[PDB]
């Protein structure tokens, strides 16, 4: 009973290692993707308040 | 409705004044927290004479006034003058009267007890408002990006702050101040853009080098391999036009202005910088508490807005944090007005009427009452 | 030997199974993201080519 | 049915309480056996103002109020506080109401015979149950091995015991008790481990100490030749990650913690030893009773759970009898719950029946009825 | 007089070091506890480049380095800047060679046996003292005050401790470590003194609230009618000069900075205090003890000088203790140095040759022998 509980338990724990990895490759990729996209959202207002200035 | 409508949220800073009615989303009233008082006799064409300024017709009119700033580094330093920013809120900028208006203030992180009675003194005996309440800062913001327990760094134009928070009740012993803030900044950015071989010589340069700070400024993550960015000469670099023509080029001192808020040795500062001052408060509070406000660094402050600011403060704690922890540096678009929005939201709501001080509770308990 | 080593499966197994959950969840919230800033880079590039035409 | 489903069996404890319903396996209720009564007026948002708190948000909300133990080594020392933890076992944690259940209850080994009428007084008095019971906790750890005479070396969180009973009768001259357990276990592990160099600094680092105390300590037989092991510094070594990354590592102090069960000298206790006091109180015996009493030595209790602590007694009682002697450590899985077990198992029993102590009985005979 | 002269004492702190020969009345040398290194590279007028800077010219010229403290809570920590402070001490305050002196060390309270070890690793080994001998720090204060049975509450610049002590022997399992004294108590008075509406902006404001600390501060019996009487506003008040004219004030917070030591609440700790835990250290010693340790309370250290410390400590515990007992402060007046002077008499004595550690003891015994 032991030597395949500890064999499972290698396997769920590879497994367990294998995402966590993914997760943190996401998770890092996306404070990247919301960051450029308000650096994008923020860069607009700015060029669109200076078109409806320069519209007035 | 009778103050559902009615009760005004005003925020009392260094720099600015923000003010309006709890209820709308954004500030009415925004203008200089200044008083000036003319330095000669004599009027505008078709008005009579005036004794004082205030807001933006004293920065106007700068050069025949004493500018006074009665707020220093956010502790009201002149109650005379204060009075008179006040009275120009209700009266001329909101133009309610304000003995039929609820009013919720703010104040600062460690303001001395004797201050929040002395502005109710104010507050109930010379503008005889119906009720009014006190609001900490940095827990308006905190509650405005919905959270109860976390910890803000707060900055903005004469004080930097780090107020950990747990479920409401700001940790006294575990907040910290930093004098060097968004005026700081602004000369500072000054002299780098005057040392690029520049003369901000007429007060029409002066006041643009801060709408410079403002629109073209950036914090960068590896403002180490930025400057070195900067030598290949790229295109990093960013020419603005001034009033007139002149336009004048800015590429790398761009960010050498915020890394000032990481490095405060670039303008002859000892004290530690915004990122070991977030962690130094974390590692002064209870320790159960620490995973709490390492995932909710919630920011606010006009000088937090630098974009690049969350990015950077992001890695600065990561790598202070032990590996165990989440780190979580929110850092919302509407910051600027973070402590306002959260007074507009709370004085608003459904459950905060009874926590209002009323008249009958003054006229009954003295200023004590409101001071907690 | 055999009860710690069911002990540590079974935790690395909870482990493993709530940090999966997390993955999905960020995982979802991306394709959000990126899709959002996408249709954020658009409108800006039509708004300041609208801009520098209107400032011309 | 009436009562089958019906008996509820409360295990009060210096540290945890246990509880759930006879029939059941195990405890449906594990939780501390603290008060809280908060250090200050205020509110958490969304509740009112509570005047006290118990069990786990008692721990979780530690830093706010003032936290009593109202079983000072198994036995009740505040009625008040006490009256307190079972109201919330019966109405928050089980949600049942107790008019209508029978209650088995358990005291601890040579309990004051006031204290039996007082819990009675309590539990027909104040929370009306139909009938209960009061069981002696060696007794029922026993009786859930199956048999009726041994000896239990029954240790918690405040209190060690050695109960020798015979046909069920517990002998009350020849119990031992010996006020060290996993409470001053886990503060011993604390110093080993800052003494290892390290801090357990905020709320977060004292806590998981005790996790480290259940997770990895050790009883190992030869501990002399275990010291020996550790400086060669095989891989007997433990790390155990914190709240955070903050990798502790543990190798040795592992066992040198359960060693202070066998020596109490390592925390300056002059009283002897769970070896040499199973032993006495077998020599405090009579004679013709001995060899079954070396036979049953059943284990046990929360602090008892160490692995390998049966082979340590095993061969430490072995050594210490007339080799004419058969030696039997019993030490069941379930143990940190045998007590529950025990108390289960008699409460749902079909001769139990006529044991219970009921209203009618109480109402005419005083608590005098219960007490035997 | 080979050694009768020749002895050495060092005291080593968490702020100052004390320093002398064995059979003075105190000692020759007091400096911090600093070893300076040069944030940037330069020179003073007519010296050369400098490496490290230590005591007061590290403290002295501290703008250009960066500052280090070897001694943390009274352990070593940095045992590279250790060895810088004790070349010091021998070389430059003293002005000895240590190669013909014997050095009589001392330590803290549980300080780690590997410790004790390595600095005598160092002793002999680096500085090739002919011989050494460790003592540990609150044994010497009891014994500078002529006896032997006591309990000493030491306190100085890093840690606060308690330490029991029988016929000699500190006893372990008793010994209580506080880590708030008169650093902590600097930097709280500090706060109560810019928040009494001040600013100690310079370094020349920052370093003399320790001299106010020090000339000004007082522990009043009943702080609770002291506080009462501050407001009745009595000639209770005392100013200052500062290092120019600003006659600074200070009526009241004179003795709220003390009362921290008895309310660690005042600072956001959660331990004890000095009194309560004289009385914890004393209820966890044997019964038969307790009357010696209650009549034998020694003071020693800079942070118990505070006047009137010794009457609050009287009626402290005597409020504490059972009635029979006799309670009994010993607050001597050179108490600053009594940990010093208790080695200088140790050292200098007739009897104590025989325990000096030599180098033949230990080329021949390894740092095991002095360990003990």
């Amino acid at each position: 009973a032991a030597d395949e509980s500890e064999r499972g338990m290698k396997v769920i724990e590879s497994r367990a290692q294998k995402d966590e990895e993914k997760m943190e490759i996401q998770e890092i990729q996306l404070k990247e993707a919301k960051h450029i996209a308000e650096d994008a959202d923020r860069k607009y207002e700015e060029v669109a308040r200076k078109l409806v200035i320069i519209e007035s | 409705d009778e103050d559902e409508t009615t009760a005004l949220v005003c925020d009392n800073g260094s720099g600015l004044v923000k003010a309006g009615f709890a209820g709308d989303d954004a500030p009415r009233a925004v203008f200089p927290s200044i008083v000036g008082r003319p330095r000669h006799q004599g009027v505008m064409v078709g008005m009579g004479q005036k004794d004082s300024y205030v807001g933006d017709e004293a920065q106007s009119k700068r050069g025949i006034l004493t500018l006074k700033y009665p707020i220093e580094h956010g502790i009201i330093t002149n109650w005379d003058d204060m009075e008179k920013i006040w009275h120009h809120t209700f009266y001329n900028e909101l133009r309610v009267a304000p003995e039929e208006h609820p009013t919720l203030l703010t104040e600062a992180p460690l303001n001395p007890k004797a201050n929040r009675e002395k502005m109710t003194q104010i507050m109930f005996e010379t503008f005889n408002v119906p009720a009014m309440y006190v609001a900490i800062q940095a827990v308006l913001s905190l509650y405005a990006s919905g959270r109860t327990t976390g910890i803000v760094l707060d900055s903005g134009d004469g004080v930097t702050h780090n107020v950990p928070i747990y479920e409401g009740y700001a940790l006294p012993h575990a907040i910290m101040r930093l004098d060097l803030a968004g005026r700081d900044l602004t000369d500072y950015l000054m002299k780098i853009l005057t040392e690029r071989g520049y003369s901000f010589v007429t007060t029409a340069e002066r006041e643009i080098v801060r709408d410079i700070k403002e629109k073209l400024c950036y914090v960068a993550l590896d403002f180490e391999n930025e400057m070195a960015t900067a030598a290949s000469s790229s295109s990093l670099e960013k020419s603005y036009e001034l009033p007139d023509g002149q336009v004048i080029t800015i590429g790398n001192e761009r960010f050498r202005c915020p890394e000032t808020l990481f490095q405060p040795s670039f303008i002859g500062m000892e004290s530690a910088g915004i990122h070991e001052t977030t962690y130094n408060s974390i590692m002064k509070c209870d320790i159960d508490i620490r995973k709490d406000l390492y995932a909710n660094n919630v920011m606010s402050g006009g000088t937090t807005m630098y974009p690049g600011i969350a990015d950077r403060m992001q890695k600065e704690i990561t790598a202070l944090a032990p590996s165990t922890m989440k780190i979580k540096i929110i850092a919302p678009p509407e910051r600027k007005y973070s402590v306002w929005i959260g007074g507009s939201i709370l004085a608003s709501l459904s459950t905060f009427q009874q926590m209002w001080i009323t008249k009958q509770e003054y006229d009954e308990a003295g200023p004590s009452i409101v001071h907690r």
